[PDB]
């Protein structure tokens, strides 16, 4: 990864968000969201994901 | 009063409104829940070499 001070942005573009695939390999400690419910993410369309 | 066990990392999940893979497919609130939730460390009982 990148260092703090050197934070590394990636755009992301002609995708699928379904991060059920995540649930095998990695654990979240902290998952938190500002501007829209979490059970709601499913039902949504983005328009520039960073 | 429902009891079990869970990862520790997974004991933010036990909420209303939450997602992730227990939330999901293992134990969900409602919306509108009225009660506590509890939960504590239990590694020197449910761990063992
Ligand atoms: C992913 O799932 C398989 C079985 O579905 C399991 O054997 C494997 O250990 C899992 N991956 C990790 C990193 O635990």
């Amino acid at each position: 990864f990148a260092s703090v001070y050197a934070w590394n942005r990636k755009r992301i573009s002609n995708c699928v968000a379904d991060y059920s695939v995540l649930y095998n390999s990695t654990s979240f400690s902290t998952f938190k969201c500002y501007g829209v419910s979490p059970t709601k993410l499913n039902d949504l369309c983005f328009t520039n994901v960073y | 009063a429902d009891s079990f066990v869970v990862r520790g990392d997974e004991v933010r999940q036990i909420a209303p409104g939450q997602t992730g893979k227990i939330a999901d497919y293992n134990y969900k609130l409602p919306d509108d829940f009225t009660g506590c939730v509890i939960a504590w460390n239990s590694n020197n009982l449910d761990s063992k070499v």
